[PDB]
């Protein structure tokens, strides 16, 4: 539908080639590890709390 | 009056001194009224957790 329609010279093909040859930047977490470590530390703190109690 | 035969006075004084300043007071000092039992069912401050 885009080759049999556009009258420009191969513009469909190179535009969509850039599309099918494009790397979109995948976002990265950078945040789950810190909250996981915080959770571990709190687990420690309240484990000793419950031991005392 | 016989209350004035002042040759029998010591034998009336001294046993009174005993029984009033020593024996009755010891008989009292062994009478003690304990304070009433006040079982406070509310004595709990432990804490929350650190959070």
């Amino acid at each position: 539908y885009y080759k049999a329609n556009v009258a420009k010279a191969g513009l469909v093909d190179d535009f969509e080639k850039k599309f099918n040859a494009l790397k979109v930047p995948v976002p990265e977490d950078k945040y789950t590890a810190q909250v996981d470590a915080e959770e571990k530390e709190d687990v420690k703190s309240c484990a000793e709390w419950v031991s005392l109690s | 009056m016989p209350q004035l035969n002042t040759t029998v006075w010591p034998t009336m004084i001294t046993p009174m001194l005993l029984t009033l300043f020593l024996i009755t007071q010891l008989k009292m000092l062994n009478t003690n009224y304990h304070l009433p039992p006040s079982p406070k069912p509310m004595k709990m401050k432990n804490y929350n957790k650190p959070w």
